[PDB]
């Protein structure tokens, strides 16, 4: 009927990290680490005991600020997605690919009059959601109500 | 008047003209959510975020769940997870029931981690030294259908990892 087991391993960073951002791929364990004067966004992964750098994505950017990040990992391929801090109109952002966590594939987009102009938006990653024959990768906000 | 809106892709973040509506008809207008996310696990789409309108401003996770009605519609609602002496934390799922994370009290002197509401298990952090350590957030990176992490950092560097196996028969 029951069965319930626990263990506890120790890992130590080299950076400390503001936020921290955990995904499995292929049963290895990765970190999407934030540093912040100077900023970083540093893709990290778990050989046991300690993480390891393994990409700066924040490089390959004309970034001026820190950006919301939205990682999805379908079972072969990793999407990251850094995404400029409003306050225009539109949003743009930087996507990286992978399909092997080691070597991540720059690139650049831009949604125009994009559908959560006034939403507030927080980092997170994730899975595609199926709906009806077809995967979709989400991106969601919500509505402003604390006076600024 | 959809408090919660999200855009979506299904060209792998290419573009991003897609529109999913999410209705959460929920009883208070005005209401700010903070740190939003989606859940998600197979055919299930689930938000997990906070509000702070209560008496002593501290923040308070909300976690609703959604089924369909149209292609790009969802209709959504609040899972009680409410637990007295305890403190709602993280929500994941393993093999279609949910593990859910707990605080002992706001300061997480102690974590209790609930399987399907059913069965529960105790973390008690080690103290980093002469001050107290937390498990202040502690959240779970699930593995599969029997296995899932729940980490947190007790203090800047150092990394829990507890590696948790769970199944239920019968």
């Amino acid at each position: 009927h029951v069965f319930i087991r626990t263990e506890l391993s120790f890992i130590k960073n080299n950076v400390p990290c503001i936020r921290d951002m955990f995904f499995i791929y292929k049963r290895e364990l990765y970190n999407i680490c934030l540093d912040d004067d100077e900023t970083h966004i540093y893709v990290q992964k778990k050989v046991k005991d300690s993480w390891i750098t393994l990409n700066d994505l924040f490089k390959e950017t004309d970034l001026t600020g820190r950006p919301h990040i939205f990682a999805y990992v379908d079972v072969e391929e990793i999407i990251i997605l850094l995404c400029e801090d409003e306050e225009k109109k539109d949003m743009t952002c930087h996507r990286f690919y992978s399909n092997d966590g080691k070597e991540y594939q720059n690139s650049e987009i831009t949604i125009s009059d994009y559908i959560l102009k006034d939403k507030l938006l927080s980092s997170y990653v994730s899975l595609p959601l199926k709906i009806e024959n077809r995967e979709y990768f989400l991106i969601c906000g919500v509505s402003p109500y604390k006076f600024k | 008047k959809d408090d919660i809106l999200c855009m979506a892709s299904h060209d792998k973040g290419e573009t991003w003209g897609t529109k999913i509506v999410i209705k959460y008809d929920n009883y208070k207008l005005g209401v700010q959510y903070f740190f939003l996310r989606p859940y998600i696990s197979k055919n299930d789409l689930s938000f997990h975020f906070y509000v702070g309108d209560n008496i002593n401003n501290v923040k308070n996770v909300n976690f609703i769940e959604c089924t369909h009605e149209k292609d790009l519609e969802f209709v959504c609602s609040n899972r009680d997870f409410l637990k007295d002496n305890k403190v709602l934390q993280d929500v994941s799922t393993l093999n279609d029931e949910y593990i859910v994370s707990y605080g002992n009290d706001n300061n997480f002197a102690e974590c209790y981690i609930f399987f399907n509401n059913e069965n529960s298990i105790l973390i008690k952090p080690e103290k980093y030294g002469q001050t107290t350590a937390g498990c202040y957030g502690g959240t779970f990176v699930k593995i599969d259908e029997q296995r899932t992490l729940f980490i947190y950092s007790s203090s800047q560097g150092i990394y829990n990892i507890h590696t948790i196996y769970y199944a239920n028969y019968e």
